[PDB]
């Protein structure tokens, strides 16, 4: 049972520090490099720094001077990053994993965190507004009927979407979310069986925890 | 510091055909390269370590070996869980690097996009605003071409992309397309229409409504 436990997600203000963490438990903690590494949305993996505990031994990529400061704690099994100055482009999941102080081919890069996600955002929390997507009175095709719902200007992510309360799931997109100025919009779509559409509502539920938001939005045909 | 140049980017195969990937190191690196596997959950994996080991409970069907300052990972048989991201790494000398990725998807049949176009709902309308929302749905392959017109005319301000990964059950993708404008500018005009370009036809997939149309 090598372990490393990494802090949660992090929100943060443009210019702020924030000190994440990564949680050792199954081996000697001084042994090994704590290696740190950035991930940015849709990018590769890039190496940003290590430190060795409990020594003054760190190290770090070039371009994170004045920006990462390493540290580590052997009492409770813990090494910290700390990032400062946040802008915009910190925005990203950051993963920790461990480095042998030896030699050994097989303990290098070895055990992986699962990441801890920082958000560098000015804005306020802010629920979404729900809108409904009806044709706007097409050929409907002739077999299936597209549907959809807008959620937009809410922050932070993430927001559900769900069709019919999830009874409806088979004919589902829900797409990413996109920043629209300081804030997300998503949309969702769901294809159904003409047959079934305006016959009867199809609705989609949108929940929004970060806002205490929830609600249904029933898509009604247009009609004009 | 030692650079990774890892090719190819991207690269589309079938269950149970073989493929490798390429790390071709700048400076010499040893046998000191690993390689990584991330699922789209965000997972990262080490595969192979020091070149040519296996991880323990690793499958067999992985493989890392160099020729030169090519380092590769051969899979020789695709299975459907395969299908995603590889990165290797060189930690012989400090600062490490990785190579900048290769993403592995899915051959499947040729599919032309489902488009549809929505207008704005009237609680926008009342809100100030006015988003018009075109789906394009289950296509294969991932290059698409978007193109918006109003009244006849090519408009690229305003418009937003968004992108679903390969599909885990039939392989395609599918895209929202979203043009945003005040309440006063989408009522300056009339007829609005997303166009979609991709391989399956040789001319594109036209959505259009009118606002004065109802």
């Amino acid at each position: 049972q090598v372990q490393l436990q990494q802090s949660g997600a992090e929100l943060m203000k443009p210019g702020a520090s924030v000190k994440l963490s990564c949680k050792a438990a199954g081996y000697t903690f001084t042994a090994y490099w704590i290696e740190w590494i950035r991930q940015r949305p849709g990018h590769g993996l890039e190496w940003i720094g290590e430190i060795l505990p409990g020594s003054s031994s760190t190290n770090c990529n070039e371009m994170f001077k004045g920006k990462a400061t390493f540290t580590a704690d052997t009492s409770s099994n813990s090494a910290y990053m700390q990032l400062s100055s946040l802008t915009t482009e910190d925005s990203a999941i950051y993963y920790c994993t461990r480095d042998f102080s030896g030699d050994r081919s097989n303990l290098y890069f070895d055990v992986w965190g699962t990441g801890t996600t920082v958000t560098v955002s000015s804005a306020k929390t802010t629920p979404p507004s729900v809108y409904p997507l009806a044709p706007g009175s097409a050929a409907q095709t002739n077999s299936m009927v597209t549907l959809g719902c807008l959620v937009k200007g809410y922050f932070p992510e993430p927001v559900t979407v769900t069709w019919n309360s999830g009874s409806l799931s088979s004919g589902v997109h829900t797409f990413p979310a996109v920043l629209q100025s300081d804030l997300y919009t998503l949309s969702s779509s769901v294809t159904v069986p003409s047959s079934t559409w305006p016959s009867e509502t199809v609705t989609c539920n949108v929940a929004h925890p970060a806002s205490s938001t929830k609600v249904d939005k029933k898509i009604v045909p247009r009609d004009c | 510091d030692i650079q990774m140049t890892q090719s190819p980017s991207s690269l589309s195969a079938s269950l149970g055909e073989r493929v490798s990937l390429t790390c071709r190191a700048s400076q010499d690196i040893g046998s000191s390269l690993n390689w990584l596997q991330q699922e789209p959950d965000g997972t990262i994996k080490r595969l192979i370590y020091a070149t040519s080991s296996l991880d323990s409970g690793v499958p067999k069907r992985f493989s890392g070996s160099r020729s030169g300052s090519d380092y590769s990972l051969t899979i020789s048989r695709l299975e459907s869980e395969d299908f995603v991201d590889y990165y290797c790494l060189q930690y012989a000398t400090s600062p490490y690097t990785f190579g900048g990725g290769t993403k592995l998807e899915i051959k499947r049949a040729d599919a032309a996009p489902t488009v549809s176009i929505f207008p704005p709902s009237s609680e926008q309308l009342t809100s100030g605003g006015a988003s018009v929302v075109c789906f394009l749905n289950n296509f294969y392959p991932k290059d698409i071409n978007v193109k918006w017109k109003i009244d006849g005319s090519e408009r690229q301000n305003g418009v937003l992309n968004s992108w679903t990964d390969q599909d885990s059950k039939d392989s395609t993708y599918s895209m929202s397309s979203t043009l945003t404008l005040t309440k006063d500018e989408y009522e300056r005009h009339n007829s609005y229409t997303c166009e979609a370009t991709h391989k399956t036809s040789t001319s594109p997939i036209v959505k259009s409504f009118n606002r004065n149309e109802c």
